[PDB]
């Protein structure tokens, strides 16, 4: 969300954030990040514009 | 003419869906068949039991009886 490398802010994203740092929260995260993964494959899918490669 | 890789979205997969929920067991009701099931369990075991004295008191009776043994 701070830093775009290659067009980033334009795909939304969303960012697993816990309350405790033992290895439970740190794993539900990870899971977390896998189902809120999609959204963005999917929304590569949505936007490609053809040309250079 | 150009041809490249199309775009194809349809359905989006659903982004980020709950598939865990509450089934079958509620909370209360598998009580009322765990502990019914105990309640069932010991009325139906202790009528045998009492099936088993009738047998009981036979077998030591072949015991009084039997004197040139």
């Amino acid at each position: 969300k701070t830093q775009p490398y290659d067009v980033y802010d334009q795909v939304e994203f969303d960012v697993p954030i816990g309350s405790r740092g033992d290895c439970y929260d740190r794993y539900l995260c990870r899971v977390e990040e896998m189902r809120q993964s999609i959204r963005i494959i999917s929304q590569c899918l949505n936007k490609m514009p053809p040309g250079e490669i | 003419x150009x041809x490249x890789x199309x775009x194809x979205x349809x359905x989006x997969x659903x982004x980020x869906x709950x598939x865990x929920x509450x089934x079958x067991x509620x909370g209360y009701s598998m009580f009322a068949v765990g502990i019914g099931a105990l309640l069932f369990g010991y009325w139906s075991m202790m009528k045998w039991n009492r099936e088993r004295r009738r047998l009981q008191i036979e077998d030591f009776e072949a015991r009084i009886a039997l004197m040139p043994l």
